[PDB]
DNA sequence: ATTTTTTTTTTTT
């Protein structure tokens, strides 16, 4: 072509010597980053584009995929011609201007393209192809035609093989290949336009660019729009068979998980100045739900659920628990509705799902070759390493779904027999629920167990309750009409977006242990309850009643980073247990009263 | 070659332009510079104004064209334009009737044709 | 001959044969050459060599035989037949016929996550851990035809004239070749398949794998739960450009070079006389029968007199069949019963590496794998775990709580061992010596046990076919109730405790003990002397003659081994009443 | 004809 003379002088004009920011621009030490890193993804912004030349927008979409070639190849004449030194062992990005779902359209094709998208299940990774090489059953010469060649025949009889071989042969050598695996798109549920047309389409990636997604999770992407090689051509049925298929240039993350802030820095220092006491059972606390009046209990319930998941092997017996659990017993009716909202994004793993009539019976594995129609799709266990299942109306579940779950809490994992292939799933996560009770909307200090009735050996691996009876006061009421109003008259401590520093930090530097501090004082919570608290309502005292403890005590004081500990914000835990615990028995309760009331 | 090959019956395989060339053989070409539509696919019961004796709401089905996609919802009333059209099949099962071919005589797999009904729309008043 | 480079004979033309006669030097036993000599002493009609010997003698083919491996190799073969035959004899008086071999390769490993065409026909070092593969088939090389009557010469491991013409003018093109396989050569086969590590983000992503090709010796070797190295090689199947959308294809690789792991203390499972005397000098101590009772539970407290009562069972009874039918049941079970906090887990989970076991319980093998597979839709079955229980025996919770379907396979076993099958219309008939331990957090303690008889509310047939059913409690004892209190901080802390019980005189050393087992257990058909206590209770005789192979005697007698009697009056005190 | 699924009936203490 004639203009791309003036292009590769552009470019080469601008990698090395078009500078911003105070001299010393990326793209000259850029290339020898990525070199040193073996990396081989160089990366451009439009912005920094259009900085230079404007012009570059619009000779460039007649084919975007010359503008990329153009620049792959500036970038070889740059590479070794400067470090031919590595020569013996490209592609680039683009990374800013939004476009949305079902906005491209019939003419959005092959051209500049930004657009964004979600992750569900998929296929593994595969490769592909570059190159022509077949001749050999004549003379089979070597011939050698000059380029790698995606879809290119001449077929002649003529063919430097002594000009021959009109017959042909194949070569199964000397053969370029490139990884791949395949996408299923998603569509966020944030930017609902009311409940149309489900998103999924045929996207792509390539060899680079693989082996990092993950299912109902997001990543950005520049991609460009396209169709499948050959939909359905033949004189046929009264519609062609189409899809159509997008690919990724680069691939841009949309979640970020993990450190969310690039180059705030500014407020960070609020966190630890004031997350780190024992006053921030107060200070921490004081927003933890600030909602709405009642319950201030499951403020500090909820607020340690959030906190953990931990090795810490004891003596050479296996790996224990690393897990939280919860649930409540209700009536619609109390305000519970809100059940799963904030403390997820605060979650750096979780994924939700409300009630049966909607709950997952994936919660089944064989291995395939793809034709036409071949998935499969099953529980979200892997998901979730420190994540949450996040549910109501739970009563109603299947008992092999509870299975998974009572393993979960058991040996820390799941246990297949009996299958084609015996594949497992590793359970280090963490569970959500909100059912209702049997026989009505709450029964009294009567048991619990058959208050809302789950089974026998599935529920002693649960862990936290708050549970809510409720009689009448009426001042709370007024103020909570006036709430209504007020509350519908928006006519129109820790910092909001940095209390997740906490979950980074908290959790992940103080992990105490400790010997038994005073711990025989749980033998006689053993030993005196077996004779104390004996027949109201009264057997539940087990190693889980202190492992628990383990799990949640520990998550309390590790919200001060103690890193030593005597009995003080174990027990002030534990008056979540003088709490949490007195609730399941009879009116003759206060044996726990009693006998704990020191330990309040 | 900016001529009609839009059709259901279509071939992307032809003979030739100009010179002799094959009878099977091809090219693939400009799908870049060109001229395209978008369009969806539904089914619709018969209405309730109109309800006869013994028979039911039967569905029918429809493509329609770009500008008039993905602005219906469940539950309207309309006057379309019912211009009925047939499949230009590719198989068919229990279509039984002539069963032939436009084929030369004799002298010194095939296809079949039975079709089924359609319609097609062009405007719409939802009231 | 192309004597300009590739050439084409180089290898057999002098060189490589001789360079194995170069690998010759003094002790006259720096060999590689002799090697088939010693296999000639049985004809395994193979080799090993190395990879760096060529770099002890060069610089030069270690880059050259990389790119044509696969050619070398039965270059090797033609060097061999060629050279060993001349060895068949010194002078002219020895050779009924040829034969062929194989050669091993095998130094430093590689990984899966980044090899492709960069480095396409090449040979790596990788590992793993394998998965399953198929058995052996079938293939050749070389037979021929009726049409021409010409050797199938096949470089690899199209289908062409007539030639059955040339009878004046007659042709007859269009391919009759019938194969005459009577006349044919033969190789082997298995398609192997192995999965890549467990250490390599396998969790985030999903595990590839490769498929692979076994040729002539190398079958009937390897069995899945293993971890090994290989060298390969890097090709594929397909050719090429709606699969495909431009021209995908898929991944494979060779078998050369296999070597495996075999890691240090497992392999008493598929691969002295000083430990005799270490065996018989201990036992004639007669301090071994309430010895270990600390030994059992190297780390626990309880169960004392209960350990008491292994020392019975793994020893096992007598089968002391007549001459008449039966072969009635020598094997000897025991059932537990408890609530949970008693370590009751652990005490069978610690117990699996204390002869052949397995431990998990409900829902989560079983009976029969009457399925299919990949391979022409073949059927072909697994068995059940009697199969894996023939002298091993196991310990298994969860009777109870376990699907109602696999339990007529229970009173099917540890009655009679009359087992059967009819799924296919056939009784696949097998048997099996097995036995069981037993564990259950059944219905309501010792409130239950003591009184009468409610536990299952299907049989009351499990109280009798077995006999030592001892209870399981989280017994109030203000005493201990404080220490199993501080029993659990030294668990729940510091990782310290791997072989404390190793100073015990002798209620230690799992390998000696479990050999100790493993011979004791065939030793002869001993026996014991002239001499609601009912028909079974009785039926105790196992543990009778069992102290014969206790104390590893022929015989005892009654009451000095009513040290059994006095055990069992701990479980029938529960179902006295 | 089999693979990946789902309900609507078939008949209930
Ligand atoms: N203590 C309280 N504080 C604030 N609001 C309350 C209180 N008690 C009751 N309410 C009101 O009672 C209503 C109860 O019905 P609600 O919508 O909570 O059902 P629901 O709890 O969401 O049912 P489910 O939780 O099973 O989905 C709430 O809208 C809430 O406004
Ligand atoms: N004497 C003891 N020594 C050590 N650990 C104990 C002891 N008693 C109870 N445990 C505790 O019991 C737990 C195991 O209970 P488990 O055996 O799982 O009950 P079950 O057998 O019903 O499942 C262990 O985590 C361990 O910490």
């Amino acid at each position: 072509l004639g203009p791309r003379t003036e292009i590769a002088n552009r470019f080469q004009s601008f990698l090395r010597t078009f500078v911003d920011e105070r001299g010393a621009y990326t793209y000259r030490d850029r290339i020898r980053r990525m070199c040193e890193q073996n990396m081989s993804s160089f990366v451009v912004s439009y912005t920094d584009l259009a900085n230079k030349e404007h012009v570059l927008a619009y000779f460039l979409p007649e084919a975007p995929f010359q503008m990329l070639e153009i620049f792959d190849k500036v970038a070889k004449d740059m590479v070794l011609s400067i470090f031919p030194t590595y020569e013996r062992v490209i592609h680039v990005r683009i990374s800013p201007l939004i476009e949305e779902l079902r906005t491209f359209r019939k003419l959005h094709l092959n051209q500049l393209v930004r657009t964004l998208g979600v992750v569900t299940a998929t296929t593994g990774v595969l490769p592909q192809l570059s190159v022509i090489k077949y001749d050999c059953v004549k003379c089979g010469y070597v011939l050698g035609p000059f380029v790698q060649s995606q879809n290119t025949e001449i077929k002649p009889g003529s063919c430097p093989e002594c000009q021959s071989t009109g017959p042909f042969s194949i070569n199964m050598e000397q053969t370029l290949y490139r990884n791949y695996q395949k996408i299923t798109l998603q569509e966020s549920p944030g930017r609902i336009p009311a409940g149309r047309i489900p998103r999924s389409k045929d996207v792509i990636l390539l060899a680079d660019l693989c082996d990092q997604c993950k299912p109902g999770d997001e990543l950005e992407v520049t991609g460009i729009y396209t169709n499948n090689y050959d939909g359905s051509l033949n004189t046929d049925q009264g519609f062609p068979v189409f899809a159509t298929v997008i690919i990724a240039n680069h691939v841009v993350v949309k979640d970020s998980k993990q450190v969310v802030q690039s180059l705030t820095d500014e407020d960070i220092a609020t966190i630890q100045k004031l997350s780190k006491d024992p006053r921030i059972v107060e200070r921490v606390v004081a927003s933890m739900a600030p909602s709405i009046y009642g319950h201030d209990y499951i403020k500090r319930a909820l607020a340690l659920a959030l906190f953990g998941g931990e090795s810490k092997n004891p003596g050479e017996k296996h790996k224990v628990r690393g897990d939280i659990n919860l649930l409540i017993c209700g009536d619609p009716g109390t305000a519970k509705s809100q059940f799963l909202k904030y403390t997820e994004k605060v979650a750096p793993r979780a994924v939700f799902t409300t009630g049966q009539g909607a709950s997952a019976v994936g919660l089944y594995v064989r291995r395939n070759p793809v034709s036409r129609e071949w998935t499969l799709e099953a529980g979200a266990l892997v998901l979730a390493d420190q994540g949450v299942c996040l549910i109501d109306e739970f009563d109603k579940m299947n008992d092999q779904d509870r299975t998974s779950i009572h393993e979960a809490m058991e040996q820390q994992s799941i246990s297949i027999s009996k299958a084609g292939i015996v594949t497992s799933l590793q359970a280090r996560c963490t569970v959500i629920a909100a059912a209702n009770p049997i026989g009505g909307r709450y029964d009294p200090s009567m048991t619990f167990s058959e208050n809302v009735n789950l089974s026998e050996p599935i529920l002693s691996r649960f862990d936290v309750l708050c549970v809510v009876k409720d009689e009448f006061d009426p001042m709370q009421d007024q103020q909570l009409a006036k709430f209504v109003v007020h509350s519908h008259m928006k006519h129109h401590e820790i910092p909001q977006d940095l209390l997740r520093q906490y979950i980074v930090y908290a959790k992940e530097n103080i992990r105490p242990k400790l010997t038994n501090i005073d711990e025989d004082k749980i033998a006689k919570m053993y030993a005196q309850l077996r004779q104390e608290s004996f027949a109201t309502g009264s057997l539940p005292i087990t190693v889980r009643h202190i492992e628990s403890v383990i799990r949640m005590s520990e998550a309390h004081a590790r919200m001060h980073l103690r890193e030593n500990v005597m009995e003080a914000d174990v027990s002030m835990a534990i008056r979540m247990m003088l709490e949490s615990f007195i609730e399941a028995q009879k009116f003759s309760v206060m044996k726990k009263m009693r006998s704990t009331f020191q330990k309040y | 070659i900016r001529n009609v090959e839009q059709q259901f019956k279509f071939t992307n395989p032809t003979i030739c332009r100009n010179p002799v060339c094959s009878n099977r053989k091809r090219f693939m070409l400009d799908v870049e510079k060109s001229l395209f539509l978008d369009f969806q696919k539904i089914r619709i019961q018969e209405t309730q104004a109109e309800l006869p004796r013994g028979c039911i709401p039967r569905a029918v089905e429809i493509i329609l064209r770009s500008e008039l996609v993905e602005t219906v919802q469940a539950g309207d009333r309309y006057d379309f334009t019912g211009t009925l059209i047939v499949v230009p099949d590719v198989s068919v099962l229990a279509g039984v009737g002539t069963r032939a071919e436009n084929s030369s005589r004799h002298k010194p797999g095939m296809r079949e044709l039975n079709y089924r009904m359609a319609f097609l729309a062009c405007s719409v008043q939802a009231t | 001959n192309q004597q300009d480079a590739q050439i084409n004979l180089q290898a057999v033309k002098k060189k490589y044969k001789e360079f194995i006669r170069t690998f010759n030097e003094e002790n006259f036993f720096y060999k590689y050459r002799d090697t088939l000599k010693r296999n000639y002493l049985n004809g395994r009609y193979f080799l090993e060599i190395e990879m760096e010997d060529l770099v002890g003698f060069d610089e030069t083919l270690a880059d050259k035989l990389n790119k044509q491996p696969t050619e070398h190799l039965e270059i090797f073969e033609e060097a061999a037949r060629e050279v060993a035959d001349e060895i068949t004899a010194p002078r002219p008086e020895h050779e009924e016929h040829m034969h062929d071999i194989q050669i091993l390769l095998s130094a430093n490993p590689t990984n899966i996550r980044q090899l492709k065409s960069d480095c396409v026909s090449k040979l790596v070092k990788i590992a793993g851990i394998i998965v399953a593969a198929s058995g052996i088939s079938a293939k050749a090389t070389r037979m021929s035809i009726q049409c021409l009557s010409c050797s199938t010469v096949i470089p690899n491991l199209y289908a062409l004239k007539c030639n059955t013409e040339q009878a004046g003018r007659p042709k007859c093109p269009l391919d009759p070749f019938f194969i005459m396989p009577d006349k044919c050569k033969c190789v082997d086969f298995q398609t192997l398949k192995l999965q890549e590590l467990p250490d390599f983000v396998p969790q985030g992503e999903i595990p590839r794998h490769l498929q692979l090709f076994c040729d002539r010796s190398l079958c009937e070797r390897v069995v899945p739960g293993n971890r090994v190295l290989i060298q390969g090689i890097y090709s594929i199947r397909k050719v090429g450009k709606e699969k495909a959308v431009v021209g995908v294809r898929a991944p494979y690789m060779r078998v050369v070079g296999i070597t495996v792991d075999s890691e240090g203390a497992g392999a008493i499972s598929r691969y002295t006389s000083d430990e005799e005397e270490h065996f018989r000098r201990m036992a004639a101590s007669g301090d071994i029968y309430e010895r270990l009772s600390q030994s059992l539970a190297p780390s626990i407290f309880g169960s004392r007199d209960i350990k008491k009562a292994i020392t019975c069972m793994l020893f096992g009874g007598s089968r002391k069949r007549l001459p008449d039918g039966l072969c009635r049941r020598g094997d000897i079970n025991v059932l537990l019963l408890g609530d949970p906090g008693t370590a009751k887990s652990q005490l069978l989970k610690f117990v699996e590496k204390v002869p052949i076991a397995v431990y998990t319980s409900g829902k989560g093998s079983s009976t029969a794998s009457v399925m299919k597979d990949p391979q022409t839709r073949n059927f072909v079955m697994e068995g059940g775990a009697m199969v894996l229980a023939d002298g091993g025996v196991v310990c298994i919770d969860e009777f109870d709580k376990m699907r109602e379907d696999d339990r007529v396979a229970i009173h099917e076993a540890m009655e009679q061992q009359t087992i059967s099958i009819a799924k296919a219309g056939i009784t696949t008939t097998l048997n099996s010596r097995c036995s069981v331990l037993a564990a259950a957090n059944s219905i309501f303690g010792r409130w239950d046990d003591t009184k009468g008889e409610e536990n299952i509310d299907f049989m009351p047939t499990i109280l009798s076919r077995f006999d030592m059913i001892f209870i399981v409690k989280d017994i109030h004892d203000e005493s201990r109730d404080i220490t199993l209190a501080k029993h659990i901080i030294n668990v729940h802390l510091s990782s310290n405790k791997s072989a404390p019980s190793e100073p015990a005189e002798g209620e230690i050393s799992l390998s000696t003990f479990k050999k100790y087992i493993h011979y004791c257990r065939t030793h002869c058909g001993p026996r014991l002397s002239e001499a609601p206590i009912t028909v079974r209770q009785l039926e105790v005789i196992r543990i009778s003659e069992s102290l014969a192979k206790i104390r590893l005697q022929p015989f005892a007698t009654d009451e000095h081994v009513n040290e059994a009697l006095r055990l069992f009056q701990v479980s029938t005190l529960d179902a006295a009443m």
